[PDB]
């Protein structure tokens, strides 16, 4: 109940649906124990790394964030991986994401080029099949920047009710974004619920009373997560925030939902 | 796997692959296959069939075609669905003399618009209905399939693809080029489908993107920035279009009551924030002798 009444469909069943697909959609924040020879910091140049892929092709940040989690869930599903087979596994789930979620996404061999050599166009084909076999071809969850798309259409509605088309500033968008974007890169962010993550993130650059008519969420769903963001939220406010962009190519309207990358990683530490 | 069923017949084929009738050989169960030769695709498994695969696995529905396995058997990738008899076209053209019983078009319609409030409740577009991939079985049921265009929606939308829904049952904020377009789209789909059940004519049959906007124009009249806020700033809007008047729903529509034309001219408004949603049309008057409310919780 954070959404408005709906011009397509019932609000208490979009998204009782919504609250019930983020219950299928299991994540787990321990998950590198199955995987001994991997460290943290190993998952977190990868989703970098990632993000500036997604940058230099202008990829949305949805085909970013899918692309997190369905590397992130694969390797629940995973028992030995080495720090070599990464790149494979995180430009796979990227070409599958792009395919997915973009008009018109880089071709294979563009995917194979960015690895500089690494991986081949038959082995992302490889690959792909082996991450959507494994996750039994559940594919489309609610990811961290969805919910934040949600969210900033809910605090910028109209007396007008249209949830639908687009109305929200497009750089407080993008400096929420950034903030998730570090938080992503930490894996013990795997504890909080998608949605919880967007709502502490928008929390940090708001209030409670905001966040808690934008996500239904009481303050105490959100106080947990706060704490573990509060770190992360002050690294951000102390270098403040990012500006919007303009990408080649693509419309302005467009542009705050074009991935962007920073050098989170030095971020990560502090 | 693939041992355990056999190719029947071939019955269908599209970019991306071929469909067969199968058979299991002592179950007795018939099946579809769409059977993808990977060897032969330059992307892998297609775009298209992660969305098909991905968006049925959660759309379990009376009134969807059911995807019942995936099997990668090497070199190729099956998707095998419950299958349906037969196609509304099909049955529409073989009813096109003796017209299809009244009862019927209301029971098929209300089936649909249940199917379809419910891809709209998960967010799904379906974008390609039209009356082949609308099935129906022997027992009087009607299922929305080919979900080979259909595409998770965000909130807000985004720009999606421009390139979507067949020509004739294609809506005017499409055949414009908005920016946006939303579930409106697929209500217009099912409006044409209707109105096509009722005449056994297709409604707007038009050979162009702008023969389809004059054959809509000349039966609902031309918009105008009061039926429709922003028409007129839309990107393929011409103030040349010739101003015609709106038909009349009684020599549109000869054989349908008050109820049918108003819920028919509902899902035909121009503007898609009026056009009726498909869980309002479920509660409209034409399904009295079909359904009933709910209980209202405040």
């Amino acid at each position: 109940s954070p959404l408005p009444v709906l011009s397509w469909a019932n609000r208490e069943e979009v998204w009782k649906i919504m609250l019930n697909k983020e219950k299928t959609y299991l994540r787990d924040q321990h998950f590198l124990e199955q995987h001994p020879l991997l460290q943290p910091k190993m998952r977190a140049i990868l989703l970098d790394w990632l993000m500036e892929v997604c940058e230099v092709y202008k990829l949305h940040r949805e085909t970013f964030y899918l692309a997190q989690d369905f590397f992130d869930r694969y390797m629940a599903t995973q028992e030995n991986v080495v720090k070599t087979l990464l790149q494979l596994i995180g430009i796979s789930s990227l070409f599958i994401a792009a395919k997915l979620e973009e008009i018109y996404p880089p071709k294979l061999h563009q995917f194979a080029y960015v690895t500089d050599g690494a991986c081949s166009g038959d082995e992302i084909l490889t690959m792909e099949l082996m991450i959507m076999k494994a996750l039994k071809w559940r594919l489309s969850p609610l990811t961290i920047v969805s919910w934040l798309n949600v969210y900033m259409q809910v605090a910028y509605l109209n007396d007008l009710h249209e949830v639908l088309l687009p109305q929200y500033p497009q750089q407080i968008f993008i400096q929420i974004a950034e903030l998730l974007d570090l938080c992503v890169l930490d894996v013990d962010c795997l504890e909080f619920p998608y949605g919880i993550l967007a709502a502490s993130a928008l929390y940090h650059f708001s209030s409670s009373e905001l966040m808690q008519k934008v996500s239904g969420y009481q303050w105490c769903d959100i106080e947990n997560c706060v704490k573990w963001m509060v770190p992360f939220a002050m690294v951000i406010r102390e270098t403040g925030s990012s500006k919007l962009k303009h990408f080649r190519g693509v419309a302005d309207e467009d542009a705050h939902n074009i991935q962007t990358h920073r050098d989170s990683l030095d971020l990560l530490d502090k | 796997s693939m041992e355990n069923f056999q190719k029947v017949e071939k019955i269908g084929e599209g970019t991306y692959g071929v469909v067969y009738k199968a058979r299991n050989k002592l179950t007795g169960e018939v099946v579809a296959l769409k059977k993808i030769r990977l060897d032969t695709e330059t992307e892998g498994v297609p775009s298209t069939a992660i969305r098909e695969i991905s968006l049925l696995k959660e759309l379990n529905h009376p009134n969807i075609v059911k995807l019942l396995d995936v099997i990668h058997t090497e070199n190729k990738l099956y998707l095998v669905f419950e299958f349906l008899h037969q196609d509304l076209k099909k049955f529409m053209d073989a009813s096109a003399l003796t017209g299809i019983p009244l009862p019927l078009i209301k029971s098929y319609l209300f089936q649909l618009l249940q199917g379809l409030a419910f891809c709209h409740s998960h967010r799904v577009l379906h974008r390609d209905l039209k009356p082949q991939n609308l099935l129906i079985n022997t027992e009087g049921a009607i299922k929305l399939a080919d979900f080979g265009l259909a595409r998770a929606f965000g909130v807000p939308v985004r720009t999606y693809t421009h390139e979507v829904v067949t020509l004739w049952y294609r809506a005017p904020e499409i055949l414009l080029g908005c920016k946006y377009y939303s579930t409106a789209v697929d209500i217009w789909s099912l409006g044409c489908i209707f109105a096509e059940m009722v005449t056994r004519r297709a409604l707007f049959p038009g050979d162009s993107e702008i023969d389809q906007l004059f054959r809509i124009f000349r039966t609902l009249g031309t918009p105008d920035e009061v039926v429709w806020p922003g028409v007129t700033s839309m990107p393929d809007y011409k103030p040349s279009f010739p101003k015609w008047a709106r038909q009349d729903f009684s020599k549109v529509v000869p054989p349908l009551d008050e109820d049918g034309r108003s819920l028919l001219s509902q899902m035909l408004h121009y503007d898609p924030n009026k056009r009726i949603s498909a869980k309002a049309a479920l509660a409209h008057p034409f399904f009295q002798d079909v359904t009933k409310p709910v209980p209202h919780l405040r």
